């Protein structure tokens, strides 16, 4: 087929990209103290750091080891006002990020709770 | 935002062949299409022909298989998201019969089915 | 309509950012002072992914790598003069003479038979010997007596002679979650919006030579001879040109030098300069005067595109400044040459040899200080043998004066790794991407 | 509402902090070699390590990515003869502790066993 | 009733082996720079580096927190003929991966595009 | 409670003249030796 690689599809559309997530996300991861070996250690150290990061809010969401999970927090016309079709089928995720940069704070608390409820709301839903 | 600014409205007569010019900016121009419409006095609006300023694959009408040159010069980056560009059209057998307002306008979407759709035009230009 | 938010992990989506880049080097079994051997091997296939549609904004006078490279190699550096010998006992008064007169005027006196006393294994009783030492490296007291160069202003060290200067080539590499930009445009000014972009884990082969002046055995431009300055309207901005032919360059010292071990101590041993074997020459560097014409004709080239196709600009030697800035300054086998460059930058060129070759003559020293503190240097131990090394010209350091005037200089060490590093830049993945869908859980 | 921060409920009734478990979960995780960045290194190494061993627990359970999961190992008495009235609505979390203390670890082998099995049942109901 | 232990069942069937899962698990993962603090602290960070690698790809497969997952790709029978029988009731974990070993880089590969379509499946499926 | 767990039914492949642990031993003891002799009395005087 194509396979455009790691971070190959950093040009493509949002909805092109969203094919091409499994590439992105194995190159995420993959002792003498000289001046190369402590640079070696702090670059492993860092990766594995910046790694449970991530999956740390996957997890506070509902989210662990999903590449593409939804949610049930609705859309804040405020954020983007863009309808789907010119979003996933015009825009790169490069530049989505750039506008929806503001808000992506919002939105983590947003989504925090929403799971944090749920999980409350699935204990008394098996409670009988 | 995006704008195309076309060029001037100057005329000639049958048997010769005009160029017009079409200048973008503050988009990509890579990543959409670039349409040739003309809007003639005896006949309802016609669409010419679209081209790839990124593939420069080129699709125009039958009424204008033979006889139209449609040509595009590569863009200047900008910034991350913007380039200039131009677009370049010109007829063969030309009479006075194709006298009109002639515009110029870019694609609608990078993807999906409404992708070289002419959707943000040029002011046009006045002919023969 | 009805959109919710969707997480998605993985988006291809960058920032720029600082990280610690780590060296990858390739299989080569000595040992060198840069610690090639330290670095983990290169992949035998170095994978580059081009970045389509993407364009990326570079500025190599703000780059990162360039700063971290230069506080490696002086760490590198540092690490590697740490165990080896303090030549404390050499800052001591000497009695020289000039070593077989009779040469060609100032010239028996460009390197001196020095012989001092000297410490020994025993610490109650002393030695006479002697050492040929340059000129460059001693100074008078005002008599025949003189001393180190560097006694009075910094400690020095002798390099361990098992330790090679040669430069092996360093791939920088990013973390993971981390990437390598390369800007792949082939007429790229260093900064501004490179349309052609790929990713790439590790650089390519980076050997980390310091000269002067000339910029050499570095990376080629594929088209034209690209010009590189931040304010190339600003005089006291260095600007890095760099070639697309690489013009030759030969350097040799003809001496046939003598290495005798002098213990200085239990453990200890200076490395003296012996004898000459043969004839006393002088040592000098060649360059095809025809490709120095043509390469420094299409430099003149580029430069008119900044100052017009009328002006007319001039080459002149250096202003003055330092010995390793007035000259072109570099490493050669383990000797540290200094190549008048007069006759390389004189010429004046209009609005609008073929056989034979420029000669360069070149000074050799050996107490070479820091090139950063102050406090400190080193002593190159002498290299047995004739000295001759091939090397290509890749590019320079020159500087305006504000009709135009251009002369060599750059003594800092960066600038060096701004003609290597500055198509790379370094960003950090974020590939946490929220965004709306007609989708939701349960 | 309320929003105490982090460890705000560690004097509330275990029902009450039961319900602000993201406050605490989020703040479990977020090169020269001098006094100071020895020492800034080992609460780097030191902080994922802890985080992880927490998370390898919460995976032999059944549990990943949950805040609040049920088991199916019943509640020997033995452990703790008090009521749900006299526990949630009444103890903390941190006195509750005190006296789960002894039977923490019988109670984390029954839930890494009842994993074990659960996991081999669905394979094999998922065999036809 | 057994318990091996450790490692107890490297020796023992690979249908034996699969139910004591958890013994191997989670011994997977449980500052002076002197000659031995050096030595402990790469220890630490191979430890922690080794265990992820593991959890990554057990992501992007589908398998987050599971010691037993199912997959949709199907045994390309080119990678082993033997029978489940003569597999589970006859060979051990050890010798299997040593006649598997040259194709456990193309099945890794399968699970990885099996999950990555299966998300993009399931999005399709709430999507109404 | 020095845990050692019995592999019934395995047999293991060794061979202690490639063995590592005897370089890494081989090593650490005089690393231990170097790093106890760091901070130590030099006697060049002594060499008289
Ligand atoms: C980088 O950025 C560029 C520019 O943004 C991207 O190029 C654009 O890609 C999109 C999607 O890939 C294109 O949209 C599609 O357009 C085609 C129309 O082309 C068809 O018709 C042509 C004329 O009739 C015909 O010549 C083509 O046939 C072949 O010939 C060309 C010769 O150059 C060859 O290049 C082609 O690849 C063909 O092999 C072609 O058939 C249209 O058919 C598509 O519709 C289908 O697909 C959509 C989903 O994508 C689906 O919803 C529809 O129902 C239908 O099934 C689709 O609209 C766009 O035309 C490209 N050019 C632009 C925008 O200028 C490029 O993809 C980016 N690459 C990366 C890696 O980021
Ligand atoms: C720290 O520790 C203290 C002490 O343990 C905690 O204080 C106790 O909190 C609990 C829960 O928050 C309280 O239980 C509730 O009690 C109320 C009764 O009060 C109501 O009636 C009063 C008299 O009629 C009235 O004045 C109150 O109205 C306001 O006035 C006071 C003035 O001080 C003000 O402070 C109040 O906040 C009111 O604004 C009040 O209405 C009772 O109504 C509650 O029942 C409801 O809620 C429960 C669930 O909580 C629900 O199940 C019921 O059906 C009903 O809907 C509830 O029983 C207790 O009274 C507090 N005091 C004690 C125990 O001495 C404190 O919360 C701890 N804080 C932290 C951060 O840990
Ligand atoms: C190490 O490697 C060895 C050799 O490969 C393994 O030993 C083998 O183990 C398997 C499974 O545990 C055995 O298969 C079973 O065989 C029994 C047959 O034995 C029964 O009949 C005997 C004679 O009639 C009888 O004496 C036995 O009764 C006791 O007496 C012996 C005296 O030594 C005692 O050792 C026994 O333990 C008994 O206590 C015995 O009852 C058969 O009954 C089994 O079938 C049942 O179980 C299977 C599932 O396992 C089930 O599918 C059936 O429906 C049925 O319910 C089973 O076939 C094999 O016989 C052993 N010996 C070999 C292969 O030579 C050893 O297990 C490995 N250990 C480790 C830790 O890896
Ligand atoms: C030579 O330069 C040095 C000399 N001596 C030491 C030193 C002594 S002892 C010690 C340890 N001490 C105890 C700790 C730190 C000090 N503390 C007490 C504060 N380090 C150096 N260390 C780093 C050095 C450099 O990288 C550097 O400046 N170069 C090196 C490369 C060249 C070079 C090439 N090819 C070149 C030279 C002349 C002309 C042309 C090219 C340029 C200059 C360096
Ligand atoms: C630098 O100067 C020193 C003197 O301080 C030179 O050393 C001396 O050189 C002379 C001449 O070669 C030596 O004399 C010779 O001795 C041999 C052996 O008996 C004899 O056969 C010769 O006829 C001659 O007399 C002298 O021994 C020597 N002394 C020492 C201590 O080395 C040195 O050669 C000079 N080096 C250079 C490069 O100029
Ligand atoms: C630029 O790069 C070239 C090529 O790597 C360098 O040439 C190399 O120079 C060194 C020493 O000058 C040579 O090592 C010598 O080899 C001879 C022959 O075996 C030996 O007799 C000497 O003792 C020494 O080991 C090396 O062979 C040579 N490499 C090649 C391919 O010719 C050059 O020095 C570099 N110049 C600069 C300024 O970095
Ligand atoms: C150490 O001694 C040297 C040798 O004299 C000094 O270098 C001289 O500095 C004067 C300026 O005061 C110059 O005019 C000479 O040309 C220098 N001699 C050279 C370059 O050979 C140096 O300044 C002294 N350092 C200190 C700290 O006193
Ligand atoms: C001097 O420049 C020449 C010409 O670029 C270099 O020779 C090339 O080296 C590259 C790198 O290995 C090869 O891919 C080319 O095939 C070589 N071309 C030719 C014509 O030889 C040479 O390596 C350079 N010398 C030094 C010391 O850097
Ligand atoms: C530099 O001088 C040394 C001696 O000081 C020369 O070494 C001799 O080399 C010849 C080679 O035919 C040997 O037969 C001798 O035994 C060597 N003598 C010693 C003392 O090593 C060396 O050849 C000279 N180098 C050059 C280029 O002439
Ligand atoms: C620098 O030296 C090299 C080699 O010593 C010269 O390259 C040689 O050129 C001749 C030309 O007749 C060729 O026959 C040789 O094969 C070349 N040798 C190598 C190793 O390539 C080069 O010409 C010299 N350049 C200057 C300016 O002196
Ligand atoms: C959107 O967010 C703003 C604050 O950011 C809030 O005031 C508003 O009510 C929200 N609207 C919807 C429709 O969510
Ligand atoms: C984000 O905030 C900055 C603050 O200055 C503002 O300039 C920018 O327009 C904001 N962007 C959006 C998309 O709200
Ligand atoms: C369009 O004009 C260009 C001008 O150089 C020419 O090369 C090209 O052949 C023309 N197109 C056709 C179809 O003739
Ligand atoms: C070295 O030679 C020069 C030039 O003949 C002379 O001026 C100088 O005095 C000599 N030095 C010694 C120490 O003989
Ligand atoms: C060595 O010391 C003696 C004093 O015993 C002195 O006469 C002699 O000149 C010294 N040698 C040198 C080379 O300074
Ligand atoms: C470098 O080239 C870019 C290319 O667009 C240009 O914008 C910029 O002004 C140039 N800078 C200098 C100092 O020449
Ligand atoms: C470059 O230098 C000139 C004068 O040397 C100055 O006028 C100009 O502003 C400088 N350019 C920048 C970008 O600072
Ligand atoms: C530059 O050339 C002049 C011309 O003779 C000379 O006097 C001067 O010493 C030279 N400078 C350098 C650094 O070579
Ligand atoms: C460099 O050489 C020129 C002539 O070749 C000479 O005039 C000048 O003095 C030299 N410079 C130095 C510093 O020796
Ligand atoms: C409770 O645990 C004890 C051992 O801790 C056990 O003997 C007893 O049978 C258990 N009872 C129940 C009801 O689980
Ligand atoms: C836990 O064990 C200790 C052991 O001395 C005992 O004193 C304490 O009462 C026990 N607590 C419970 C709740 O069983
Ligand atoms: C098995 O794999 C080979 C390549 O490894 C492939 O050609 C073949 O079609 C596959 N067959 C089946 C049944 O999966
Ligand atoms: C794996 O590949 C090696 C390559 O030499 C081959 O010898 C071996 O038989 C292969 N094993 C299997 C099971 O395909």
């Amino acid at each position: 087929a194509v396979f455009l690689g790691f971070l190959g599809a950093a040009g493509s559309t949002m909805g092109a990209a969203s094919m091409t997530l499994t590439v992105q996300a194995r190159n995420l991861l993959s002792l003498k103290l000289t001046v190369w070996g402590i640079k070696q250690l702090q670059a492993r150290v860092l990766a594995v750091e910046r790694y449970l990061r991530d999956q740390q809010l996957l997890g506070i969401w509902g989210c662990s080891g999903k590449l593409i999970c939804c949610t049930n927090v609705p859309w804040n016309s405020s954020w983007s006002n863009r309808n789907l079709s010119e979003i996933w089928d015009n825009m790169t995720w490069l530049q989505w990020d750039k506008e929806i940069s503001n808000y992506t704070q919002i939105i983590y608390g947003l989504l925090e709770e929403s799971q944090n409820q749920q999980e409350k709301n699935e204990q008394d839903l098996l409670a009988l | 935002q995006g704008q195309l600014v076309q060029s001037g409205a100057t005329t000639t007569k049958p048997g010769s062949s005009v160029k017009i010019s079409c200048k973008t900016s503050g988009y990509r121009f890579n990543f959409y299409h670039i349409n040739w419409i003309r809007q003639t006095a005896g006949r309802g609006p016609e669409w010419m022909g679209w081209i790839s300023p990124y593939s420069g694959d080129k699709n125009l009408a039958p009424a204008f298989q033979d006889r139209v040159n449609m040509t595009t010069d590569t863009e200047v980056p900008v910034t991350s998201f913007t380039s200039t560009g131009a677009a370049y059209m010109e007829i063969r057998n030309l009479t006075s019969d194709d006298t009109g307002t002639y515009f110029c306008a870019k694609g609608l979407l990078r993807d999906g089915s409404s992708t070289w759709l002419p959707y943000l035009w040029g002011q046009g230009t006045l002919l023969t | 309509e009805n959109l919710w938010v969707t997480v998605y992990y993985g988006v291809p989506v960058w920032k720029d950012a600082e990280t610690t880049l780590f060296c990858a080097s390739d299989a080569k079994a000595k040992h060198n002072v840069w610690a090639t051997h330290a670095c983990v091997p290169t992949d035998p296939n170095p994978q580059e992914i081009h970045l389509e549609n993407v364009t990326e904004e570079f500025n190599m006078w703000k780059n990162n790598m360039v700063e971290q490279m230069h506080t490696d190699i002086i760490s590198l550096w540092d690490q590697s003069l740490k165990p080896c010998v303090k030549l404390t006992p050499l800052c001591v008064t000497l009695q020289c003479t000039n070593v077989t007169n009779a040469i060609t005027d100032d010239m028996r006196g460009e390197l001196k038979n020095c012989s001092f006393n000297m410490t020994t294994e025993l610490r109650d009783k002393k030695q006479k010997v002697y050492s040929l030492f340059y000129r460059l490296d001693v100074v008078q007291i005002n008599n025949k007596e003189y001393r180190l160069i560097n006694c009075n202003t910094s400690a020095i060290t002798q390099a361990c002679p098992k330790v090679s200067f040669e430069p092996i080539p360093i791939h920088y590499c990013a973390p993971a979650g981390f990437a390598i930009l390369k800007c792949k445009d082939k007429k790229f000014n260093g900064t501004g919006p490179c349309p052609s972009v790929s990713t790439v884990q590790c650089t390519h082969g980076i050997k980390p030579v310091v000269s002067t002046q000339l910029l050499l055995n570095g990376s080629l431009a594929e088209e034209e001879v690209m010009i590189r300055s931040e304010n190339i309207t600003n005089n006291a901005k260095n600007i890095l040109v760099q070639f697309n032919t690489p013009v030759q360059i030969n350097c040799t010292r003809p001496n046939n030098n003598t290495r005798k071990s002098i213990r200085i101590g239990p453990g200890q041993a200076f490395y003296a300069t012996g004898d000459i074997i043969g004839d006393i020459r002088q040592a000098h560097c060649n360059v095809s005067k025809a490709t120095w014409n043509e390469t420094l004709g299409k430099v003149v080239k580029q430069l008119r595109k900044h100052f017009g196709n009328n002006t007319i600009i001039r080459f002149a030697n250096s202003s003055g400044g330092d010995l390793e800035v007035t000259t072109h300054s570099f490493n050669c086998g383990g000797e540290f040459f200094y190549c008048n460059t007069s006759g390389l930058f004189n010429s004046t060129w209009i609005s609008n040899g073929s056989n034979d070759s420029i000669t360069l003559p070149c000074r050799i020293k050996q107490i070479i200080n820091m090139w950063q503190r102050i406090g400190q240097a080193m002593y190159a131990p002498p290299i047995q043998g004739v000295i001759r090394c091939v090397s290509n010209i890749t590019g320079l350091i020159l500087t305006r004066d504000g009709t135009e005037t251009f002369r060599p200089g750059g003594g800092d060490m960066r600038d060096n790794w701004r003609s290597e590093l500055y198509k790379y830049k370094v960003v950090k993945i974020e590939p946490l991407g929220v965004a709306p869908t007609r989708c939701k859980r349960r």
